[PDB]
C-alpha cells in the first residue's frame, strides 16, 4: 500500500 | 430516501427533482450521517449530492460528509479494478475477464464524472475562501487521478494534465494561505506526491514533495493543542510511511 | 453459458462484488441442474454478504434509535433497510423452494439447503414483529429441525455442514427463542461429539468448532 | 460478537 489522504 | 434507488452501473433514480428539492438540508444531512454510521455510502452520496445541488456553500462538516461518501463509493471500484487487472496480468477466459474490468471502469467513470461535475457546477464555482477552494481543487485532482489509473492512449494524457493542473493550483494557494500543519494542506501534499510517484512516475520529486511538507509541518508542531495535533499527525504518518516505502 | 457464469462469480468474489456474484449464482440455479459443492458455496457466500450488509446496517440504526421529530426520520430509514432485507430473503427462500431443496438428491445437500432456509427465515425474524414474527420463527425452526435430524442420521459429527448447522441452530435457540440453556446444550453436544472423532479437512471442522466454543464461553459470561 | 456459520 501507497496511501493517500483519508 | 425510502423512495430512492441506485443501479449497479452507478446511475441512480436521480436527485434533480421535487422530491429531493423539497427536502430540508437538515434532513438530508441527518440521512447522510445515518447512512454513514450504517456504512451505506450510495445513500450518503445521494444525500450530499442533493445538499450540494441546493447551491449553498458547504460547511466544513458538510464538505467531509461529501468527501467521505464519494471516497467510499469510488474506492470500492478502484479496489475491484486492481484485483481484476492483477488476475488478468497473471494469466478464451481473458476476453471474459477483460470485459468485466471494463464494466468496472464504466462505473468508475460515472462516479468520477458525477463528482467532477459537482465540483465544476457548484463547489469550486462558489468557493468564497482559500481553505475551501483548496479542498475542492485537491478533490478535482484526486478524481482525475482515479480516472488516470484506468485511462489509456491520449485519454490518459488529457486526464493527467487535468489532475496536475488542479493539484498545482491547490498547491500554490495552500502555500500562500495555510499553515504547513493544516490537515487539508498536508492531505493535498500527500495526494500530489502520490500523483508524482505513481502517475507521472517521477519518484524523486514525489519524495521531495512529501519530505518537504512533512519537515515544514514538523517544525510548527509544538504550536498545536492535542485535538488539531491528532488531525495533522494522522496524515504525517502517511507522508512518512510513503517515504519509507519509496526508499525501499 | 454456465461455465461463464461461474467464472464471473469467482471474479466478482475476488473483487468483492457480491451483487454480481449473487446474480450469477441465481442464474446458475435457475437453469435447474443440481449445484456442485463449489457451486453451493459460491451461492451461499454471495447471498451471505448481500444480506449481511443489511443486517449490520439494521442493527446500527435501531441501536441509534434505541439510544433516543428526528425519530420518525430514523424509523423510516430502518424500514427502508427492512424492505431490502426482505426482498433478499424472499429471493433466497424462493430459490430454495423452487429449485434447490426440490432437487436435493442426497442428504448432505438437503442439509445445506434446509440450514439455509433456516438461516434466511432467522434473518427475517431478527426484524419481524407481531404475528409475522411467530410465523417466521416457526418456519425457521421447522427447517433447522428437519436439517438437524437428517444431519444426525446421515453425517459424521465432524462434518462442517453439520457443525455449521448446530452452530446456527443454537444461535437461533439463544437469540430468537431466547432459551439460553438449550442453546448451550445444543452447541456443547455438537462440539463434544466432534471433539471425540477428531482422531480421524480438520481445518474446516475446527474453524467452526472454535465458533461453538466461543459462543459457549460468552453464553456463560 | 455471537458468531454463526461462515
Amino acid at each position: 500500500r501507497q496511501r493517500s489522504a483519508p | 430516501m425510502h423512495h430512492h434507488h441506485h443501479h449497479s452501473s452507478g446511475v441512480d433514480l436521480g436527485t434533480e427533482n421535487l422530491y429531493f428539492q423539497s427536502m430540508e438540508k437538515t434532513e438530508l444531512i441527518q440521512k447522510a450521517k445515518l447512512a454513514e454510521q450504517a456504512e451505506r455510502y450510495d445513500d450518503m452520496a445521494t444525500c450530499m449530492k442533493a445538499v450540494t445541488e441546493q447551491g449553498a456553500e458547504l460547511s466544513n462538516e458538510e464538505r467531509n460528509l461529501l468527501s467521505v461518501a464519494y471516497k467510499n463509493v469510488v474506492g470500492g471500484r478502484r479496489s475491484a479494478w486492481r484485483v481484476i487487472s492483477s488476475i488478468e496480468q497473471k494469466t478464451k477466459k481473458l476476453q471474459l475477464i477483460k470485459d468485466y474490468r471494463e464494466k468496472v471502469e464504466s462505473e468508475l467513470r460515472s462516479i468520477c464524472t458525477t463528482v467532477l461535475e459537482l465540483l465544476d457546477k457548484y463547489l469550486i464555482a462558489n468557493a468564497t475562501n482559500p481553505e475551501s477552494k483548496v479542498f475542492y481543487l485537491k478533490m478535482k485532482g484526486d478524481y482525475f487521478r482515479y480516472l488516470a489509473e484506468v485511462a489509456c492512449g491520449d485519454d490518459r494524457k488529457q486526464t493527467i494534465d487535468n489532475s496536475q493542473g488542479a493539484y498545482q493550483e491547490a498547491f500554490d494557494i495552500s502555500k500562500k494561505e495555510m499553515q504547513p500543519t493544516h490537515p487539508i494542506r498536508l492531505g493535498l501534499a500527500l495526494n500530489f506526491s502520490v500523483f508524482y510517484y505513481e502517475i507521472l512516475n517521477n519518484p524523486e520529486l514525489a519524495c521531495t514533495l512529501a519530505k518537504t511538507a512533512f519537515d515544514e509541518a514538523i517544525a510548527e508542531l509544538d504550536t498545536l493543542n492535542e485535538d488539531s495535533y491528532k488531525d495533522s499527525t494522522l496524515i504525517m504518518q502517511l507522508l512518512r510511511d510513503n517515504l519509507t516505502l519509496w526508499t525501499s
